[PDB]
């Protein structure tokens, strides 16, 4: 067996395994503790596994949130930083709420940051919101966009239905059967 | 210095002269506190007043037209 | 080890039919149950051939076949309440076929469905369908517009709807679609910043007159 | 048996087990104490379990609350932080109150944090509210939205029925029968 | 026997037991002292117990009160904090008083926190109140709302009957018979 | 070790056909499945000759051959619902051919497809195609413009469309294209900004827009 | 065997291997731990491997992100630096969101940094965006550009469809068969 990757985290290993299995590549995950996880494959499948690791740019980078750029541990903060942390926490709490609706598997949400304005002697611009979500198979997407828009509209002081973008998609086919072992 | 105007009455002249000062009024409004301005706007009158209600004029006129003597010390 | 013994304690949840092609067909009621069954097969607990089926998948598959061999047939839906004797609803006004042709169609459907013993063809009335649609809207007192075309009817519900209206609407629509399908009558639900909820008027010397339908709408200043 | 996850928290573990059981996958929970819980499955079910863990983004993130961005341990406080903590405590107290209503299983509530403008000079804006809730089967949802709106309207100085969005859903079917063991 | 939960406190444990007994699941509470309480069930019931633990989001996290954000014990205080503590004490004292009325089993009360503006210079704004309460079976709810409104109206300097919302409900059926033990 | 035993547990997910060129042809339904099959052959698990095929790839290959030997033939699409007997749709108006010519065409196609026993040629009506396109756009209540050209029809759908509209349109277009292909009827979706929001204007024969008091804009 | 490269990172090594395999060059990856990975090839392939390493300028540089020029561990931040970090985090969060759309394999996004002036004294300029994405084979690119534009338009206070550029491309042919070994 040939080594593909070393020193992975748990979530990275599981994402890599999922992508290899989808293309019929049997892979193995090994745990070395302080050294992390290792992924191995057979020689007949090595070439393909390399090409897919390239194409998907695995392992995945960690998830990015705006509060990371303004660590709250600082001794000094401008109003701009505080306002940024606030918005970056509201975005997360809304994605956590959408995931509880009936049929939703996951969602992502974005808000228009206008904290780059100093707001000195100056009127505030209106808010804009965008959302993505994934649904279970057999869901009438057209009739479900309405609920999301209705729910989002009242979460802010000033939002117009015209200013809310919503994009929905269905789950792909289930990968239930195991890949075949090289002869 | 604008030769095309015409007037008919003391009111029509007052309005046009007041309108001339809005360029300055706006600067004072920008750089001063709304609530201290409103306090003096009350204090010019309310020694006259038998009442507590203030809504009696809807804001859109008075918010634009605080007097200049009210704006100056607040600025 | 029969298949029924492997699916679970709730024996009544599933129905196993022998197919003429030497394969077991498991009839399910919904997606969740469908996956509960498919896991058993895909794990490989059963050695002979088997397949899982449900009404929505089969409606899609049969419509895709009709698209190729009968590209101009007007029809509504195929009902599988009794899976051994499905019922196929055709329009009376829009089709024109002889008894012989109907029989041939029947036999070809039967050849596509190896678990069904026969297919019953029933003629339904379009005016009836459309009338039930409008009656249900009025029964909910939803605001709406109706538009008619050669092939179909469209009901538009739009504007500053209220939560209670949205709820009632989605429930009604979802009930109707399961009976008549989405081929003849369409329902479009769109939220707009419009307090009049799609009504529109123009003002003139005699008073108001109603506008014609249109894409343009006046956002509510209120 | 193959290892799916290690070092879980109790509340992460039980959510994973629930999601695997729903899809007919028998899973096992093991306790290592200071090392947390571990989840394991048989080989015939490994592939499916991987696919579901990916699709649902398991294990779940911890739950966000806005007070976490402005710890009361801060060395100093601006007005913005205090006002934020206040609103973040009112939201939680309202969700805890709504769960006591008849038939409600759970709910989530959101408020307009207009605090992002510290209202230097500018007057305040009116509040907007959003709520989600799940009901027991056989509940007349249409008749129950009224109660919620009535209840929320008076919890704030200025709220209009027009500014309150409410979305309701029913509990899914009960998972009572145990999954089948691989042959 | 399978372990569901460990390290519970007394109130969380009794809450879980109550919810499980309602659905005919026989459970056992074990005390480990410094390690807290543990809950266990039989294997035939493990699946169901998991599904209900998820559906009710057990164990219950503890009750929130606004004074917890602005803890009185500190070196320092500010007008906003003092005013907040005050209101958060009146709320609790009113709920404790309502539970003494005839037939009321429990109640909850909410007040409009105007303190999110300083009310300095800006004129103060009128109060809004909301209450929920549960009654013993066979109580004329319609005739009892009047008493509550009358009582609440005079607790504040300026309150109108129009601004007080009251929602009442009856106790559910009593769970007296014990669940059956698996065969 | 037969090939069907190597493709998986889900036996009917794939279909194996014998080719006159002494090669096995695996018929797949989609790209994902195509790659699931191709991995087996590329690994070299099987020792005889085999090939993987699907409807879109075959439509492309056959159109490339027609481009060279029949550069003026008007046609729509080839359906492979029954892979042993494909159906080829030709335009009734835009072609003139004799029966002999049609037969010759049939035989040459059959020679290009060594897994098919025969090819059925069916003549379809352009008016029908165009009508089903317009009826579908009306049923979806989309705004549109129609342009007619000698050899084709174009529907332009442009403006400040909403999310619900974009979704409906996408679904519809993708449904139509899978039946008729993209040769005769074309759809063009064009999002653009809104000029009228918050402006006073006159509409009809003499319309113009007030950019602001004192500023008049006359469109073309 | 001849040494091509030493001291590579894992993600550099896999990129080199992928590019060599595409051109029918069999390569070997060796791990020396603290010394990294080494790449070796046969003599008949040495010349070609050298020429391709030149032509593609391998191994790849590390990925650049604007936040690296203005690290938060600094005693003072200008209003320019804070604003730059903000934009440089929004760019990354949008890229990671687009990667969740149906069919998208990878993407990149660019935003107009007006922060190259303070926007001191002058009012702010409107925002411009550009994006690139790769799709799976058989995707209707023309019909998918609309969705992307719609989604991006609402993520900012003021954006016109005219100011959004989108470029799409399909995945290349899969490299599944292994290269032949020199005779």
């Amino acid at each position: 067996d040939k080594d593909l990757l070393k020193g992975l985290d748990q979530e990275q290993a599981n994402e890599v395994i999922a992508v290899l299995q989808m293309h019929n590549i049997e892979a193995n995950k090994i745990d070395s503790g302080k050294l992390g996880y290792s992924i191995t494959v057979a020689e007949p499948d090595f070439t393909a596994a390399v090409y897919w690791i390239k194409t998907y740019q695995l392992p995945p980078r960690p998830r990015v949130e705006i509060a990371q750029m303004f660590p709250a541990d600082s001794l000094v903060s401008s109003p701009r930083a505080e306002k940024a942390r606030l918005y970056s926490a509201i975005e997360q709490r809304l994605e956590q709420s959408l995931q509880t609706m009936e049929g939703v598997l996951s969602a992502r949400v974005h808000i228009s940051y206008d904290i780059d304005a100093g707001e000195n002697g100056r009127p505030p611009k209106p808010v804009h919101l965008s959302a993505l979500a994934v649904y279970e198979r057999g869901s009438p997407l057209a009739h479900q966009i309405s609920d999301i828009k209705r729910f989002l509209k009242n979460s802010f002081a000033d939002v117009d239905y015209d200013n809310i973008s919503v994009v929905l998609s269905e789950r792909s086919d289930a990968q239930l059967q195991a890949p075949g072992t090289p002869v | 210095e604008d030769e095309d105007v015409t007037f008919n009455d003391i009111s029509s002249l007052s309005k046009h002269v007041d309108e001339g000062l809005d360029g300055y009024r706006d600067y004072l409004i920008k750089y001063s506190d709304r609530e201290l301005v409103q306090f003096f706007e009350n204090a010019q009158l309310k020694r006259q007043y038998g009442e507590e209600t203030e809504t009696v004029k809807r804001d859109k006129d008075e918010i634009e037209k605080p007097s200049i003597f009210a704006l100056l010390p607040a600025y | 080890a029969e298949l029924d013994s492997l699916l679970g304690q709730e024996k009544e949840r599933f129905q196993v039919l022998p197919g003429r092609d030497k394969m077991l067909y498991v009839a399910a009621q919904n997606e969740r149950d469908t996956l509960w069954a498919r896991q058993v097969l895909a794990r490989g607990d059963y050695d002979k051939n088997a397949r899982v089926i449900n009404e929505n998948e089969e409606n899609k598959r049969i419509s895709i076949w009709l698209d190729t061999y009968y590209p101009q047939l007007a029809y509504y839906r195929i009902h599988f309440d009794e899976p051994r004797k499905p019922v196929f609803w055709l329009s009376r006004q829009r089709n024109t076929m002889s008894k012989k042709e109907l029989e041939v169609l029947s036999q070809k459907l039967r050849a596509l469905m190896p678990y069904a013993d026969s297919v019953n063809i029933t003629l339904m009335d379009d005016v009836t369908a459309a009338g039930q649609a409008e009656a249900g809207l009025k029964q909910q007192a939803l605001p709406y517009s109706r538009r008619n075309h050669k092939g179909g009817v469209t009901f538009v519900i739009q504007g500053a709807l209220d939560d209670v209206e949205i709820l009632r609407a989605r429930q009604f629509v979802d009930s109707y679609y399961r009976t008549w399908g989405g081929r003849y009558v369409q329902f479009a639900i769109e939220l707009k910043d419009d307090w009049l909820k799609g009504r529109s008027f123009q003002y003139g010397a005699e008073g108001y007159i109603k506008m014609s339908p249109g894409h343009w709408y006046f956002p509510s200043p209120l």
